[PDB]
């Protein structure tokens, strides 16, 4: 539109640049509470059920609780996470909810 | 075969450059973008700066092998003007077009031009005002210098890092920074940025406890191949003369690295005394662990992995002799980095080897985690560092943004050339391909290359004023005030690189194939 | 379909280019003349902008735009008709050059306007006046001629120019709508043009020995039949029955013979003596004898007349358009201080002069008798309409491009508008100035430019009106050359090159509609 109305290019970009750089400025405003806990299975895993929500449509309580579980039960604080602190052994049988964490 | 001749041969000349000409003025100024640029390879460039346009890829035509020669020059002969230079030629080409349009001899227009060049060269002395170099009145030549040829966010903190690397010198002054570069593009959480990191910097260091991350007094023994062999500049066989020789070395082969770590561990306190003072190997190869950890635990740092450049720049920075062995060597040769620092920022170990005894090379640690946006910071800064380094090595400097040029245009009042006019038409000529920087930013930012420069002209030719078009918003204003001011060695230069391949196709009436 | 945007600009001045083009120089001393076979498709001959614009059939709708405005000025100037179209496409194409720069046509219109003005304010500054004399009358009478025709047929003509603006200036009259009479003789010779200060017919009918030689002229002008139809007329034309269309006839040749007793006492009331001329003048036939007795009663008489003739003998020689041949008023009858019945040719031409009013007074041009003899015709009678504008205005101005480079020089160094937006139209309009002297003079000689530096530095020097001289393409001051425009032409040509360069360059569209 803005090249239909006849804008160039570094000013309408200028024009998302300063708004994404108001916009990153809002951000911390707009955070809305807050939670989290080093160990907690249940209340960690709603937010990686919902983070991964977008990414599965599968049963999200229990890979919230599997890789909270993991995530947290791998580290003897989970204060520090790392880029590996969990892997997979990709196995069938049984159920895909019969998934275990085992640090 | 056939050939071309007549204006024939000419009209595919002036038409091949004017024809590649405009697809380059797309970019220049801030307001200018970043084109696209894809070789064979099949990587995505954004430059605003012509040496990468230019010396990439090519819409081949024969104009096409003459724009990077005389391109090859602006950057060479300044690095500020590469994105200027090329704007220039064709702006001027279609003026003499009208007059061969007209129709004319392409060599009396030809001599209509160079004596213009040569007084705005006289008008560029003229009406511009010598200027200091330092630091922050280099800011305003240096945000330009790399606003005009990379965008200003960019050129805004490059505005910084460049001056403070082109007032990193001892006094070397040249047009360019050759030692002022060294270049460490790290993958970071910022994909645009350049961090100035003082003194040269290492390509790696090795990582021990009992290995000195801090020298602070170097004894540097530069080190290239390996712990393996004895006392060798280069890591060859001292065996394999026949088929189970092959298994000799590689079992004799530990004991040179022992050896050699006893080279070094008896050198450190050779040279350093006690070993309250870190000697230096920095191996540019890989440190085997026994003597990576027995160097270490004798107190000397053996690094990892420096450069060739790192090894001449060493020659440089730490006023000592480099080698290609780790043998015992004489106190003397070994070099001396006032600071030796083994620095790991992200996962890499970047060795500072800093107070330079001859401080000329600093380093330049650039930032991304994609490429695209690392090689383009990259690609801003020393275009621009050679820009601003020509602010620094120019006590003269020429105000930018059309101030300048309106001063010639216009005081280029015709009938001095009066003999034929064909001059009075080339200076006009000429003069018409003055404004292509007040042209094409206006054209870029707002109103127009047109009815702002009508009033740059007209406010120029108002009380004599220093007047052009924003890099920025493309609107009239006082250039001297903006603090727009252009390299010395730009102004002179940009017109000759001009003019002269501006006069070979004029006097070009032939071509074949 | 449709053509928008610049489409409906493009062709417009594409197209006009090559018009300028062909008639570049149809004009100044460098003009050139031209024919078609090709427009109407006759064997035609022709020299000037506007004349050589209607014969040709125009199919671009342009082509046929500026015929209508130039015809305007066309209608006073005669010259600089083929002038105007040059200037508006080199005013064209610095719009064009600013569009294609790319730019907005309406404030490029816009920047005409001040310019024009202002050009229009420099006209009066740089009309300089040279009040009417014979000079004045040559030099653009001839200037004029030698634009239209050779500088030879200019100065052949220039005498038969000013001869008849004589009398016009007798009539005080800054036009001529009359004097304006002229005959085309039959001869082998084009350049001959006979200055007659009464008219001339070429009549004296078909009867001799009527005293074709008449010192004191009386002249009956009339309709009346001394001869007639025999085509057969019931209601005008042939009737479906035969016979009814008969009975008219009869009443002809008795109504003939009788007013050829009715003149006789017409010579007798009127004069009474043969030494005592009279003429009679029919638009209509005379049977033979009617004019042998007419020449019996030391009368003249001419069958077959023309309006403008009858009125302008009833004018010059003081005549009638009386109707009847009973016995009349001398007086009424107009007078001629001489009248003679001449023969060049075939056809016996009837000089009729000294007439009371010297106001409807030939230029009897002789010719080949061809579109030459057509040719030579049109351009004298523009001569004049050259010089009734040095008649009309006092300001008589160097000719030959000695007005546009000042002009250029005036307008453009100082921003007219002091303001660029317009200062676009401006630097548009005064270029457009400069095509004519340095196109023809390029085209007679030397360039544009360095014969442009050449008029233009004897303008920044002096400020002086240094024009071309087309005898060589160098600049000369066309004072002494005598190439000489008007303030009238001038004056007017803006007005016709702007107001049509404006309003076409502000189409926003063309569309085939219905």
């Amino acid at each position: 539109e803005l090249l239909r109305i006849g804008l160039s290019v570094s000013e309408v970009i200028e024009g998302y640049e300063i708004a994404c750089r108001k916009a990153h400025e809002i951000l911390p405003n707009l955070v809305c509470c807050s939670a989290k806990n080093l160990r907690d299975i249940d209340e960690v895993s709603s937010l990686l059920r919902t983070s991964i929500m977008s990414k599965q449509y599968g049963n999200e309580v229990f890979l919230a609780k599997l890789i909270a579980q993991a995530c947290v039960s791998i580290f003897p604080d989970s204060g520090h996470f790392n880029v590996d602190n969990i892997r997979v052994c990709k196995i069938l049988g049984s159920g895909i909810s019969s998934s275990s964490v085992l640090h | 075969a056939e050939v071309a001749r007549a204006q024939a041969a000419l009209a595919v000349n002036i038409s091949a450059a004017r024809g590649l000409q405009d697809v380059l003025r797309t970019n220049l100024g801030p307001k200018g973008t970043m084109k696209m640029l894809v070789s064979g390879a099949g990587d995505i460039k954004l430059t605003k700066d012509g040496n990468v346009l230019l010396h990439e890829m090519q819409i081949q035509h024969p104009t096409a092998s003459l724009i990077a020669k005389v391109a090859t020059a602006q950057d060479d002969i300044t690095g500020d003007g590469t994105t200027s230079n090329v704007l220039i030629i064709g702006e001027l080409l279609k003026q003499a077009d009208l007059y061969i349009s007209e129709g004319l001899h392409p060599r009396i227009i030809t001599e209509g031009f160079e004596a213009a060049k040569e007084k705005a060269l006289q008008f560029l002395e003229e009406v511009k005002v010598s200027r200091e170099m330092d630091r922050e009145t280099l800011i305003d030549v240096a945000r330009t210098s790399l606003r005009t040829k990379v965008h200003a966010e960019l050129a805004d903190v490059l505005t910084e890092a460049v001056v403070d690397s082109i007032l990193a010198i001892k006094k070397q002054d040249e047009p360019i920074d050759l030692f002022m570069i060294e270049i460490m593009e790290m993958k970071h959480k910022s994909e645009t940025d350049t961090s100035l990191i003082r003194g040269l910097v290492l390509d790696h260091g090795a990582r021990h406890p009992d290995m000195k991350k801090r020298v602070e007094d170097a004894y540097i023994l530069t080190c290239n191949v390996s712990l393996e062999y004895e006392k060798t500049e280069v890591n060859s066989g001292f065996f394999y003369k026949s088929a189970e020789e092959r298994e000799k070395l590689v079992k004799a082969e530990r004991k040179f690295i022992e050896d050699r770590v006893k080279k070094i561990i008896e050198l450190k306190r050779k040279v350093c005394g006690d070993s309250d003072k870190g000697f230096v190997v920095i191996n540019q190869k890989g440190i085997d662990p026994f003597s990576l950890d027995a160097l270490s635990k004798e107190g000397i740092v053996a690094l990892r992995r420096a450069k060739r450049r790192n090894m001449e720049r060493l020659t440089l920075a730490c006023g000592g002799v480099a080698l290609n062995s780790f043998d015992d060597l004489s106190p003397d040769c070994l070099g001396h980095a006032g600071l030796v620092y083994e620095y790991t920022l992200g996962e890499e170990k970047f060795t500072f080897i800093e107070k330079c005894n001859n401080p000329r090379s600093v380093t330049l640690l650039i930032k991304g985690p994609n490429k695209h946006t690392l090689t383009q910071i990259k690609d801003a800064v020393r275009d621009g560092l050679r820009a601003v380094k020509n602010a620094i090595d120019d006590g003269c400097v020429v105000p930018g943004a059309g101030a300048v040029e309106v001063a010639m245009a216009e005081a280029l009042i015709k009938h001095k050339p009066s003999v034929k006019g064909r001059a009075q038409l080339g200076v006009q000529a000429f003069a018409d391909a003055l404004l292509i920087i007040p042209k094409v930013l206006a054209q870029n930012s707002g109103f127009d290359l047109q009815e702002t420069l009508v009033k740059i002209q007209a406010e120029h030719s108002e009380s004599g004023q220093l007047v052009g078009v924003d890099l920025n918003t493309g609107e009239p204003m006082v250039a001297a005030e903006v603090g727009v001011w252009d390299n010395y060695c730009v102004k002179k230069q940009l017109l000759h690189s001009c003019t002269v391949i501006a006069t070979n196709i004029l006097l070009v009436d032939e071509i074949m194939r």
